[PDB]
RNA sequence: UCAGGGUUCGAUUCCGGAGAGGGAGCCUGAGAAACGGCUACCACAUCCAAGGAAGGCAGCAGGCGCGCAAAUUACCCACUCCCGACCCGGGGAGGUAGUGACGAAAAAUAACAAUACAGGACUCUUUCGAGGCCCUGUAAUUGGAAUGAGUCCACUUUAAAUCCUUUAACGAGGAUCCAUUGGAGGGCAAGUCUGGUCGCAGCAGCCGCGGUAAUUCCAGCUCCAAUAGCGUAUAUUAAAGUU
């Protein structure tokens, strides 16, 4: 039957094609350890991402300068990248995409921002704060790790308005045991 | 040799049992990850040129 | 308190006699806000009474915090009962639902069809 | 030492090429069909059939063993056909004249390994795996 | 799927065509060679007082059969639209919920201190040795804090409900609120451990393992890869400059 649907939908990912290769085993290990990212999927996403945008890059880099769709791309894909804080104003030219490295997409995301801007002890933690409904970016809980900040939402990250860090009822922990002294050490 | 050569399951069988000894509940998900990274990349105490695998016995 | 009202994108209907607009509510710390509780602060923001409003939508965000729904705000009591979709009426009490399912309905109508002059008992005896 | 390279000669080109896909064998296996009206299964992965009897077929040299074996007759077909077991004293879930679900082998046409001209493996005896009524997972219904 | 060129697929929600068991003939109408219309033959099948009568799920559910292979005889016109003499009636079209690891997106199963051992830059001592800051495990406890999976009042949702979101009350010490699937000779990441079997049982996509001292079989231990998923059979694409 016709139905009132959406079908779109799509992959995000790459596996490698040399499944048990040791020069990749050991980098992507480095890369989950130092981010501190949940698979190896974690990351061929971030590579999709880039591997995506070096090819509007250079298939326009292969087009003729001067010309209207090339100008038009361009312009709209490096304000794209710089909004991110990942390419510097400085550069703002299709020649320097191509220089990009993975590293710079992942640091962006609010996992390591959270960790960064100091809001918590390591890089393992701050995941668990994020997933734990601590932090909030403008007037807005968010519950995401992979979250990329856009680059002047940056200074707005901090713990929520209903949280125990902060302005909030103590957890049932604090509680439960704060009655331990009235319930259980009073008359019980 | 005893019974017929063809006994079906004669090694299956034959061989005694022994069972699982664990109590200890791995670690799982990032947690896990967390583990592989420190131990194959954090401290690496120094040795000669010949080099050991992970699981060596010899 | 903490509850507060925010129109937005407000019209005035002259051609179904009624002023349309989107409400927010600031209710931090609290549950959903009730219905009934919103439309005597809309009263109380246009002057007219809890009875010539109705109200519906009300998505609340992640988080907690706001929600934002649809509200509109008739002229006479009777030009709601005029232009109002019937359900919305039975909400808060101003019109009632009948026949029990769909299936009665159809089944009746079916056994009718097989009779001519006066349908009668399979109406007047069931 | 010659192939015509000229700028209308496209008919040439295509018909000569479409004669010789004809010589390579596994486009012609494709599309000759008498593969597929000669394969004893439907041309589908996996049969249902009843086990005539259990074998045991002496493996090719140089290593030597007794492989044990059912010979099956398929629902759909009727035709007759020969199936490996898959693991250790697996042999003794098989009763006769039950049901069972074959399956392919691994290389597609062909006998796989020291086993000659046995070219399906079985995967169910009746409605419950090999691999769970093996690993104790499950038991026979009866 | 794809450097560039190509190869294979398109029953399947949009558009066009064709058909209501098979063939044939026609009424009515602006429009039909119409089957939720009629007439006859062919094949099936139902009721009978044996005179007669009645039928077409390749609509929605449901059942048999077939097979390697596919969900409930639920709810409602509130939404999108259509039909009618019509602002009002009707709609298995369509919407809603149920079953659903076809498949796609996001993402939990532990965070942090103390203490003890372990290791390095640094300080001091001719060294030894000591002080030590930065990390890792690892132990015993602990140490307190954090939070949902759940149980569950209300609001919200909607045609009426469910779900998600919003919220009170309970809910974590790790022996559970327990992660699995396949491997460990080579290709190909990971053991020349221990016990058993003796060219047997078995493994093995390929080369090859087993004949009393098995890195390959059966199992314990340890280790490897992906991980809420992984293995197998099959069709097909790249590898294939092997069309
Ligand atoms: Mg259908
Ligand atoms: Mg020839
Ligand atoms: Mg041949
Ligand atoms: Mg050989
Ligand atoms: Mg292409
Ligand atoms: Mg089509
Ligand atoms: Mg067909
Ligand atoms: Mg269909
Ligand atoms: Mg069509
Ligand atoms: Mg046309
Ligand atoms: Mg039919
Ligand atoms: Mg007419
Ligand atoms: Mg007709
Ligand atoms: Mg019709
Ligand atoms: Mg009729
Ligand atoms: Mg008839
Ligand atoms: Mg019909
Ligand atoms: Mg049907
Ligand atoms: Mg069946
Ligand atoms: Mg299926
Ligand atoms: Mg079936
Ligand atoms: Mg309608
Ligand atoms: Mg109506
Ligand atoms: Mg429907
Ligand atoms: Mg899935
Ligand atoms: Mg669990
Ligand atoms: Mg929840
Ligand atoms: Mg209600
Ligand atoms: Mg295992
Ligand atoms: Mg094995
Ligand atoms: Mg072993
Ligand atoms: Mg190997
Ligand atoms: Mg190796
Ligand atoms: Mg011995
Ligand atoms: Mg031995
Ligand atoms: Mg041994
Ligand atoms: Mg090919
Ligand atoms: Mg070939």
């Amino acid at each position: 039957m016709p139905v009132a649907r959406s079908w779109v939908c799509r992959k995000t990912y790459v596996t490698p094609r040399r499944p048990f290769e040791k020069s990749r085993l050991d980098q992507e290990l480095k890369l989950i350890g130092e981010y501190g990212l949940r698979n190896k999927r974690e990351v061929w996403r971030v590579k999709f991402t880039l591997a995506k945008i070096r090819k509007a890059a250079r298939e326009l880099l292969t087009l003729d300068e001067k010309d209207p769709r090339r100008l038009f791309e361009g312009n709209a894909l490096l304000r794209r990248l710089v909004r991110i804080g990942v390419l510097d104003e400085g550069k703002m030219k299709l020649d320097y995409i191509l220089g990009l490295k993975i590293e710079d997409f992942l640091e962006r995301r609010l996992q390591t921002q959270v960790f960064k801007l100091g809001l918590a002890k390591s890089i393992h933690h701050a995941r668990v704060l994020i997933r734990q409904r601590h932090i909030r970016v403008r007037k807005q809980v968010v519950n995401i790790p992979s979250f990329i900040v856009r680059l002047d939402s940056q200074k707005h990250i901090d713990f929520s308005l209903r949280s125990p860090y902060g302005g909030g009822r103590p957890g049932r922990v604090k509680r439960k045991n704060a009655k331990k002294g009235q319930g259980g050490a009073g008359a019980g | 040799v005893h019974g017929s050569l063809a006994r079906v399951g004669k090694v299956r069988g034959q061989t005694l049992k022994v069972a699982k000894q664990e109590k200890k509940k791995k670690r799982t998900g990032r947690a896990k990850r967390r583990m592989q990274y420190n131990r194959r990349f954090v401290n690496v105490v120094p040795t000669f040129g010949k080099k050991k695998g992970p699981n060596a016995n010899s | 308190d903490t509850v507060t009202i925010r129109t937005r994108k407000f019209m005035t209907n002259r051609l179904l006699q009624r002023k349309q607009m989107v409400i927010d509510v600031l209710h931090p710390g609290k549950a959903t806000v009730p219905k009934t509780e919103i439309q005597e602060k809309l009263a109380k923001m246009y002057k007219t009474t809890p009875d010539v409003i109705f109200v519906f939508g009300f998505r609340t965000h992640f988080g907690g915090g706001k929600t934002t729904g649809f509200g509109m705000i008739y002229d006479s009591l009777d030009y709601a009962k005029k232009n109002e979709p019937k359900h919305r009426l039975a909400r808060h009490g101003l019109y009632e639902k009948k026949k029990t399912s769909r299936k009665q309905r159809k089944e009746r109508k079916n056994r009718m069809k097989k009779v001519r002059g006066t349908a009668k008992a399979n109406v007047g005896a069931g | 030492m010659g192939k015509c390279r000229g700028l209308r000669t496209a008919r040439k080109l295509r018909s000569h090429r479409r004669d010789q896909k004809w010589h390579d064998k596994q486009y012609k296996k494709a599309h000759l069909g008498t593969a597929l009206k000669a394969n004893p299964f439907g041309g589908a992965s996996h049969a249902k059939g009843i086990v005539l009897e259990k074998v045991g077929v002496e493996a090719k040299q140089p290593n030597s063993a007794i492989r044990k074996c059912v010979r099956v007759q398929l629902i759909k077909n009727g035709k007759k056909i020969t199936a490996f077991v898959p693991n250790d004293g697996c042999l003794n879930f098989i009763e006769e004249n039950d049901e069972v679900l074959v399956a392919g082998f691994g290389r597609k046409g062909h006998a796989v390994g020291d086993i000659p001209g046995v070219r399906f493996k079985v995967v169910k005896v009746a409605n419950v795996s090999l691999l769970a009524l093996y690993k104790g997972k499950k038991e026979r219904p009866r």
